[PDB]
């Protein structure tokens, strides 16, 4: 399973 | 901005005149990912050309394998013509059976 | 031996709103196993290897939902980046991510990865410590400071040390149904009179990593040697060759060597009429 990204760039 | 495609044209199995084979056009190390790839027989578009799905390498650059079935003869010429933003003019590389 | 999992994610904008295209590809041991593409009629994670068809509809729905969130994250980030680089409307832009984990032969986490690229160039990367960030660009500093304050690194550390390893262990158990050794030969080719081309071929091998060398006296002849980049045959295996120009008659003086992880020891060969 892939990551869930946190804050945006 | 842009990285210019590296192109190889070659066959799956060792080539033999009159024997059915697969012709590969392998395009690597390009950016941006949008690209136009044509395979040619005697200067004419081969219609039924299979293209692998969008993929990139760990150096971020993109690659594609185009392929088609072909039965080579002594005197028919085969090529791959690639159009990409990094290049002013499309690039044609010809199949060489020894390479 | 060692194992790995990766997720390679891409978003691409083009002029004309419309929204960006988002593609996610999963790999286990450098082989594609799942794929999502927002251009699909009905965008879903799809199995990409037979062994992944084990998973029930609950998996595919969970992962599809995650992909939809990632797609939105990429959209927003792409828009932020346009401002960071003072790029105007009217161009094409690419944002890429690589995430995942390396395990040793003992199945223990060896290394976590979390990298981003903009326009195909390094933007920000989680360091091997999984605590600090590398960011080259002046623009990437804005991001690095934000993510230091937001505690982003701990968030990704948790996924890389936990879920990534956990799920990779699972996938490795589900997938049981390797190396393929190269088969080498030299071909004879004519050249400008006096000289010939001996071309050493390696075929049928997996993984792609391989070395070909020519020797005389010997004395590896790197200088004038010709080669090609390793290429897929299309059947899951790879091809490569190396070649050298050689005086006619004196061809039994040159030896090709082939180095591959599948071999018990390096192959030595030459031209046989």
């Amino acid at each position: 399973e892939g990551p869930r990204n946190q804050d945006w760039l | 901005i842009q990285k210019t495609p590296q192109i190889q044209v070659y066959s799956r199995h060792p080539p033999e005149n009159g024997k059915p084979n697969i012709l590969n056009c392998y395009v690597t190390q390009f950016h941006p990912p949008h690209i136009e790839i044509q395979m040619l027989k005697n200067g004419k578009k081969i219609p039924k050309v299979e293209m692998s799905d969008m993929s990139f390498s760990k150096d971020w650059s993109f690659y594609i394998l185009a392929h088609t079935e072909f039965t080579p003869t002594e005197t028919d010429t085969y090529a791959c013509r690639v159009k990409h933003d990094s290049m002013a003019e499309p690039k044609t590389v010809y199949w060489d059976r020894d390479m | 031996g060692p194992h790995s999992m990766r997720y390679f994610e891409t978003a691409v904008s083009r002029p004309g709103l419309e929204e960006p295209r988002y593609i996610s590809v999963g790999y286990v041991d450098n082989k594609e196993f799942v794929r999502f593409d927002s251009d699909a009629e009905n965008p879903r994670y799809e199995p990409r290897a037979p062994w992944m068809e084990q998973e029930g509809p609950e998996y595919w729905e969970r992962e599809t939902q995650k992909a939809k969130g990632q797609e939105q994250w990429f959209r927003v980030s792409l828009r932020n980046l346009l401002g960071y680089y003072n790029q105007s409307a009217g161009g094409s832009h690419t944002l890429q991510q690589m995430s995942g984990c390396d395990l040793g032969s003992d199945w223990r986490l060896l290394r976590g990865y979390l990298q981003f690229a903009y326009e195909g160039r390094d933007y920000i990367a989680l360091n091997e410590d999984l605590k600090t960030w590398t960011a080259a660009d002046m623009a990437a500093q804005i991001t690095r400071r934000k993510w230091e304050q937001s505690g982003a690194a701990e968030h990704y550390k948790a996924y890389l040390e936990g879920e990534c390893v956990e799920w990779l262990h699972r996938y490795l158990k589900n997938g049981n149904a390797r190396t393929d050794s190269p088969k080498a030969h030299v071909t004879h080719h004519p050249r400008s009179k006096g000289e010939v081309t001996l071309r050493c071929w390696a075929l049928g091998f997996y993984p792609a990593d391989i070395t070909l060398t020519w020797q005389l006296n010997g004395e590896e002849l790197t200088q004038d040697m010709e080669l090609v980049e390793t290429r897929p045959a299309g059947d899951g295996t790879f091809q490569k060759w190396a070649s050298v120009v050689v005086p006619l008659g004196k061809e039994q003086n040159y030896t090709c060597r082939v180095y591959h992880e599948g071999l018990p020891e390096p192959l030595t060969l030459r031209w046989e009429p």
